[PDB]
């Protein structure tokens, strides 16, 4: 099993845990 | 930062959660 979040696994993961709050700023 | 913490090393949920907003 591979524990590192790279690329779109790191992205797909932020989308999950951030929820409505999101990340990469908010517009606005 | 994140890529280092979560891709080069391994990051706990709460590490990962602090790059949100």
């Amino acid at each position: 099993v591979n524990q590192h979040l790279c690329g779109s696994h790191l992205v797909e993961a932020l989308y999950l845990v951030c929820g409505e709050r999101g990340f990469f700023g908010t517009p606005k | 930062g994140i890529v280092e913490q979560c891709c080069t090393s391994i990051c706990s949920l709460y590490q990962l959660e602090n790059y949100c907003n």
